C-alpha cells in the first residue's frame, strides 16, 4: 500500500529476476508494435509480462524492463506505482478481486465479500497462509449488468450468490479451474428471463445496403 | 510581422503566434499567479492556479499553456478568475501543513504570498490532513514532503536541465508522492537549484536550514569565483555574517542557476 | 439449423496466461514495417 | 416520428450482442460484416466522412461530440508524420459494460470499423487500447484480428483496395483515467496515464506526436453499418441531433439487468419495464436512476416518468446521457451510501495531476463519508456544493466534472434526506 521502496532481502536489485527466452521473443514482438524511436511505449506490456512470468514485481523486474527498453528506471517505477494491477508485493496464486462499486453494491456484493472472508478466514488485503488466495476489494471491473461479480487472475465470475463463490473457492482449493461465467442461468449479458430482443435470425450479407456501393 | 492583436483587460497588445495567455498578460506588466509554470521549465499545467477568464467563453483556461487566439480579451481581474484563484488556493491549502513557523520557506514562500494576494482568508476544510514520509535525496536538499504541492518542478528540472531522470511521481491521486521511489541520492552538479524553483518548503537547503530568515537578510549582488563562468549571485548576509548564496538572473551566463559548489 | 439457445463463445474457457502475448507473437509476421522518428529515442 | 423506441431486430447494428452466434470470421461474414468493405474503402475519405456526417452519429464514448466533425479533423495533408486511429476500449465507467460485449461478441465489426474509420481519417494503424481487466476479450479480439489478417482483410493490401492498415491491441493496466483520450494516449506511449491539456487536440498532437483520433468502440463499430446501410438509415432513428441506435446497460435494482440495443430517444420507463423487467418491487418502488453511468447526475422518480434517453432530453433534465448506462436504485437504497461510494471510486480513480481533483475529490469523499453517518451540519451541504463548483470546470480533464456531478445531483434532489440524516445523528448522539 506504500509508494516508496525499502530493500527487503527478498525485494532488492540483487533479487534474481530474468526473462525466459520465449518471453524475450514475446518482448521483441511487443516492441515491434510501436514506431522506431518510441520504444518506451513498450513499458506497460513488457512489465505486465514480468507480472505474468513471476506473479509480482520485485525491483529487478522493474530494472530489467528499464534496461532492455533503454528507459530510466524511475520511468518504470512510475508506471509500476500508477497502475493498480502491478503487484509490488507477492500475492497468492489466486488473486480474488471483488468489485464493490455502486452497480455491484446495489446487488449485494457485501454478502459475497463477507462470504469470502468467513470462508478463507482472512480479510481484505490479507493472503491466506498457504499463499493460494489473496482477497482485495477493487473498483468497477466493467461487468455491471452481471453484478455481483469477482475477478480471479484472468476470469470474471458473475451473477454470484454466496453459495456460488463458496463453491468456486472449494474447487479452486481442489486444483481444478472453473468456468468464467454467470453462475445464474444466463450465458453472457441477456435478460435473465429470456430474450427481449435479437430473437429473429440475423439477416446476413447484402441486407439494407444502399445503392451506389 | 505576423503579430496578432490580443487584449489583456481590454488593452491591446501585439503578440507573436504561439504566445501563451500568461506571456500576453506579462507583456502589459501583469503577473498571473502560478505554481507549476516556470519560464525555464517545460509547461506542465498541473496546478490550475493560472486559470484566467477569456471573455465570451464559459470556461477558464490555463494561461500557462493556452496559446492566444486573435482577439481574445483576457480578463485577469474578473469575478470568475478570482473565484478560480481562490478555489485552487483552497485546494492547495487543504492538505498543506501548518509548518510556516518551522519552515525555512516562510517569508519567501510563493504559497504564503499568493495565498495573501489571490486566495481567501480562512479555511472551510473540516477534515484531517495528509502526512507524507520524508525522503533522503542527499546531504544538500532537506526534504519535507508534506509541504509538497505536487507541481513537478523537481521532475522537469532534473529531466530537462540537470539531465538526471531520477525524480518522479509515484502513486495516484492524493497519495501521489514526488520522490525517487528508492533510497537514492540526488547529487548532480546542479542539484541545489531544485531549492530555488520549489515554491514551497518541501525542498530546502540543508546548510541554510533553520539559520536565517529572508526578511532580515541583506542582499549583496556579487559574482561567483568557484569556476570561470562568472555566475552572478546574491550573497545574503545577516548581522555581518554570510547566510547563503542565491543566484541572480543573467541571461547570457547562468540563466538563473548556480552549481552546487557555488551554492 | 438455426440455434439461439447455446452460447457459442466458449473459447475463452481455454485461455492461459500467455494467450494474448502468443497471439501478438503470431501476428508479428503479418504487420507493416513501423515508421521511424529518425532517432533511437528522444534522449538520443 | 414522434414517439421513439421499439426497435426492430432487422434494424439492429449489434446482431450477436448476446454471444448466441459465432463471433469468429465465418460467423461474422454470415451476418453482414466484411461485406463490400473494398467498395467502402475505394470511394475515398470524403465519401465516408460524408456518410458519417449524414448519419448524425455523435460520440458514443459519452460526451456526444459529432463523429463526422471529429473525424474530419484528420482530412488534412500529410506533414511527414503518420496518422493513427486509436480505439478507446477502456470502459471504466460504473454501470457501463457495452464495449465488453462488442469486443467479446462482435470483434470483426470493431476490426472493420477500424479499417473503414482509418480509411476515412487516412490513418496508418489502429491501436485498440483495451482495458487490462478484459483479458479474455483481448485475446478474443486478437483471434479475430488474426482471422482478419489471414483473410487479407487488413494489413498489406487490406480487402484488396491497395490500402495498408494495421490493427494493434494495447492492454491497459488498471486505470479508469486511461479511458480519457489524452491519458489513454499517454498510457500507450508508456507513461503514467495522466491527461494532457487541450489544445493541442489529438488531431494535432496525439499518440507519439502524430495526428490521432481516439474514438469509442461503439462509434467505430457502427461505422461500417453506416457505410453499408447508408447515413440516412442511421439518421432515421432517434430525434434530430439525437440520431441512431444505442447500447444500453440497465443494472442495479431491476428484475433483469441486461445489455440491449435500443432506438436512441426511447423513454427511460419503457426501456426499464420492457427490456429489464422493471424495477424490483414495482415502478412505485423506484427511488432514483443514474441515467448514464456514474458521472451523470441522478434523476428521481418524478423525472424518470417522462424522460427520453438521448443527449438533449437528459441535458434538459439537468443530467447527461453519458454512456447510456442506467443504474436503477429502489426505495430500500441508502442513496447517500451509494453516492459516497461513487465519490470513493472517483478518488481511487484519479491520476493526481492537477490540484482541484487531487485535493478536492478526496475532500469530497471525506465530507460524503461524514454525510453517510450524518456527522455534520446543514451548512456543510451548501459548502460541499461550492467545493464541487470549484472542482468542476477548473480541472484538466472531465473526471473532476464527473466527480462533481454526482455530489451536485444528490444535493439538488435529496437535500432533505441529508438534513434528516444529520439531525437524527445529532439527536441520537447528544
Ligand atoms: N465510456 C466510459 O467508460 C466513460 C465515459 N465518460 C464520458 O466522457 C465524457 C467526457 O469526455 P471528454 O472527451 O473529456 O469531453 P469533451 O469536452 O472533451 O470532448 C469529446 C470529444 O470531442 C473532441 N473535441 C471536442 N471539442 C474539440 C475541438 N474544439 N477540437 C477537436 N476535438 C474536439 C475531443 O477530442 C473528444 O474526443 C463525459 O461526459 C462522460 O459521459 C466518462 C467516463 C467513463
Ligand atoms: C475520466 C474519463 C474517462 C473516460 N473513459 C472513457 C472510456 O473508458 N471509453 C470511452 O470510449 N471514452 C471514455 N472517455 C471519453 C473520452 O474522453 C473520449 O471522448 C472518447 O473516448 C472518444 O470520443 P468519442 O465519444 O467520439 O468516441 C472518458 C473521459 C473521461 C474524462
Ligand atoms: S511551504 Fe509556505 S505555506 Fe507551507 S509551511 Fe512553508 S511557509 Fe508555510
Ligand atoms: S517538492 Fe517542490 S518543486 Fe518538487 S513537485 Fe513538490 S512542490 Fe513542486
Ligand atoms: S482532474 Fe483528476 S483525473 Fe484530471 S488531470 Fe487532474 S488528477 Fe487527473
Ligand atoms: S460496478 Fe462492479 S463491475 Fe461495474
Ligand atoms: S501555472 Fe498554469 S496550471 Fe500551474
Ligand atoms: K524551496
Amino acid at each position: 500500500a506504500l509508494f516508496v521502496h525499502r530493500d527487503t532481502p527478498k525485494n532488492n536489485p540483487e533479487t534474481p529476476f530474468d526473462f525466459t527466452p520465449e518471453n524475450y521473443k514475446r518482448i521483441e514482438a511487443i516492441v515491434k508494435n510501436y514506431p522506431e524511436g518510441h520504444k518506451a511505449a513498450a513499458v506497460l506490456p513488457v512489465l505486465d509480462l514480468a507480472q505474468r512470468q513471476n506473479g509480482w514485481l520485485p525491483i529487478s523486474a522493474m530494472n530489467k524492463v528499464a534496461e532492455i527498453l533503454q528507459v530510466p528506471p524511475m520511468r518504470v517505477y512510475e508506471v509500476a506505482t500508477f497502475y493498480t494491477m502491478y503487484n509490488r508485493k507477492p500475492v497468492g496464486k489466486y488473486h480474488i478481486q471483488v468489485c464493490t462499486t455502486t452497480p455491484c453494491m446495489l446487488r449485494n456484493s457485501d454478502s459475497i465479500l463477507e462470504a469470502i472472508q468467513k470462508k478463507l478466514g482472512i480479510k481484505v488485503g490479507e493472503t491466506t497462509p498457504d499463499k493460494l488466495f489473496t482477497l482485495i476489494e477493487v473498483e468497477c471491473l466493467g461487468a455491471c449488468v452481471n453484478a455481483p461479480m469477482v475477478q480471479i487472475n484472468d476470469n470474471y465470475y458473475e451473477d454470484l450468490t454466496p453459495k456460488d463463490i463458496e463453491e468456486i473457492i472449494d474447487e479452486l482449493k481442489a486444483g481444478k479451474i472453473p468456468k468464467p461465467g454467470p453462475r445464474s442461468g444466463r450465458f453472457s449479458c441477456e435478460p435473465a428471463g429470456g430474450l427481449t430482443s435479437l430473437t429473429e435470425p440475423p439477416k446476413g450479407p447484402g441486407f439494407g445496403v444502399q445503392a451506389g456501393l | 510581422s505576423n503579430l496578432i492583436e490580443v487584449f489583456v483587460d481590454g488593452q491591446s497588445v501585439m503578440v507573436e503566434p504561439g504566445t501563451t495567455v500568461l506571456q500576453a498578460c506579462e507583456k502589459v506588466g501583469m503577473q498571473i499567479p502560478r505554481f507549476c509554470y516556470h519560464e525555464r521549465l517545460s509547461v506542465a499545467g498541473n496546478c490550475r492556479m493560472c486559470l484566467v477568464e477569456i471573455e465570451k467563453a464559459p470556461k477558464v483556461v490555463a494561461a500557462c499553456a493556452m496559446p492566444v487566439m486573435k482577439g481574445w480579451n483576457i480578463l485577469t481581474n474578473s469575478e470568475k478568475t478570482k473565484k478560480a484563484r481562490e478555489g485552487v488556493m483552497e485546494f492547495l491549502l487543504a492538505n498543506h501543513p501548518l509548518d510556516c513557523p518551522i519552515c525555512d520557506q516562510g517569508g519567501e514562500c510563493d504559497l504564503q504570498d499568493q495565498s495573501m494576494m489571490f486566495g481567501s482568508d480562512r479555511s472551510r476544510f473540516l477534515e484531517g490532513k495528509r502526512a507524507v514520509e520524508d525522503k533522503n535525496i542527499g546531504p544538500l536538499v532537506k526534504t519535507i514532503m508534506t509541504r509538497c504541492i505536487q507541481c513537478t518542478r523537481c521532475i522537469r528540472f532534473a529531466s530537462e536541465i540537470a539531465g538526471v531522470d531520477d525524480l518522479g511521481t509515484t502513486g495516484r491521486g492524493n497519495d501521489m508522492q514526488v520522490g525517487t521511489y528508492i533510497e537514492k541520492m540526488f547529487m548532480s552538479e546542479l542539484s541545489g537549484n531544485i531549492i530555488d524553483i520549489c515554491p514551497v518548503g518541501a525542498l530546502t537547503s540543508k546548510p541554510y536550514a533553520f539559520t536565517a530568515r529572508p526578511w532580515e537578510t541583506r542582499k549583496t549582488e556579487s559574482i561567483d569565483v568557484m569556476d570561470a563562468v562568472g555566475s552572478n549571485i546574491v550573497v545574503s548576509t545577516r548581522t555581518g555574517e554570510v547566510m547563503r548564496i542565491l543566484p541572480r538572473m543573467h541571461e547570457d551566463i547562468n540563466e538563473e542557476w548556480i552549481s552546487d559548489k557555488t551554492r | 439449423p438455426f440455434d439461439n439457445t447455446t452460447y457459442k463463445n466458449l473459447q475463452h474457457h481455454d485461455y492461459s496466461t500467455y494467450t494474448f502475448l502468443d497471439l501478438n507473437l503470431d501476428l508479428s509476421k503479418f504487420r507493416m514495417p513501423q515508421p521511424s522518428s529518425g532517432r533511437e529515442s528522444p534522449r538520443h | 416520428k414522434t414517439s421513439f423506441g421499439s426497435l426492430k431486430d432487422e434494424d439492429r447494428i449489434f446482431t450477436n450482442l448476446y454471444g448466441r452466434h459465432d463471433w469468429r470470421l465465418k460467423g461474422a461474414q454470415s451476418r453482414g460484416d466484411w461485406y463490400k468493405t473494398k467498395e467502402i474503402l475505394l470511394k475515398g475519405p470524403d465519401w465516408i466522412l460524408g456518410e458519417v456526417k449524414t448519419s448524425g452519429l455523435r460520440g458514443r464514448g459519452g460526451a456526444g461530440f459529432p463523429t463526422g466533425l471529429k473525424w474530419s479533423f484528420m482530412n488534412k495533408p500529410s506533414d511527414g508524420r503518420p496518422k493513427y486511429l486509436v480505439v478507446n476500449a477502456d470502459e471504466g465507467e460504473p454501470g457501463t459494460c457495452k464495449d465488453r460485449e462488442i469486443i467479446r461478441h462482435d470483434p470483426h465489426k470493431l476490426v472493420e470499423g477500424c479499417l473503414v474509420g482509418g480509411r476515412a481519417m487516412g490513418a496508418r494503424a489502429a491501436y485498440i487500447y483495451i482495458r487490462g481487466e478484459f483479458y479474455n476479450e483481448a485475446s478474443n479480439l486478437q483471434v479475430a484480428i488474426r482471422e482478419a489478417y489471414e483473410a487479407g482483410l487488413i494489413g498489406k493490401n487490406a480487402c484488396g483496395s491497395g490500402y495498408d492498415f494495421d490493427v494493434f491491441v494495447v492492454r491497459g493496466a488498471g486505470a479508469y483515467i486511461c479511458g480519457e483520450e489524452t491519458a489513454l494516449i499517454e498510457s500507450i506511449e508508456g507513461k503514467q496515464g495522466k491527461p494532457r491539456l487541450k489544445p493541442p487536440f489529438p488531431a494535432d498532437v496525439g499518440v507519439f506526436g502524430c495526428p490521432t483520433t481516439v474514438a469509442n468502440v461503439e462509434t467505430v463499430a457502427v461505422s461500417p453499418t453506416i457505410c453499408r446501410r447508408g447515413g440516412a438509415w442511421f439518421a432515421s432513428f432517434g430525434r434530430e441531433r439525437n440520431s441512431g441506435t444505442k447500447l444500453f446497460n440497465i443494472s442495479g435494482h431491476v428484475n433483469n439487468p441486461c445489455t440491449v440495443e435500443e432506438e436512441m430517444s426511447v423513454p427511460l420507463k419503457e426501456l426499464i419495464e420492457k427490456h429489464a423487467g422493471g424495477v424490483t418491487g414495482g415502478w412505485d418502488n423506484l427511488l432514483a436512476v443514474i441515467p448514464g453511468g456514474s458521472s451523470t447526475p441522478l434523476i428521481p422518480k418524478s423525472v424518470c416518468e417522462t424522460v427520453l434517453m438521448d443527449f438533449d432530453a437528459l441535458i434538459q433534465a439537468q443530467t447527461g446521457l453519458g454512456t447510456a448506462a442506467v443504474i436503477v436504485m429502489d426505495r430500500s437504497t441508502d442513496i447517500v451510501k451509494a453516492i459516497a461510494r461513487l465519490i470513493e471510486f472517483y478518488k481511487h480513480e484519479s491520476c493526481g495531476q492537477c490540484t482541484p481533483c487531487r485535493e478536492g475529490v478526496d475532500w469530497m469523499n471525506k465530507v460524503m463519508a461524514r454525510f453517510v453517518r450524518g456527522d455534520a451540519r446543514p451548512a456543510e451541504i451548501d459548502s460541499l456544493w461550492e467545493i464541487s463548483k470549484q472542482i468542476e470546470g477548473h480541472t484538466i480533464c472531465a473526471l473532476g466534472d464527473g466527480a462533481a456531478w454526482p455530489v451536485q445531483g444528490l444535493i439538488r434532489h435529496f437535500r432533505p434526506e441529508l438534513e434528516e440524516r444529520m439531525q437524527r445523528f445529532a439527536q441520537q448522539h447528544q
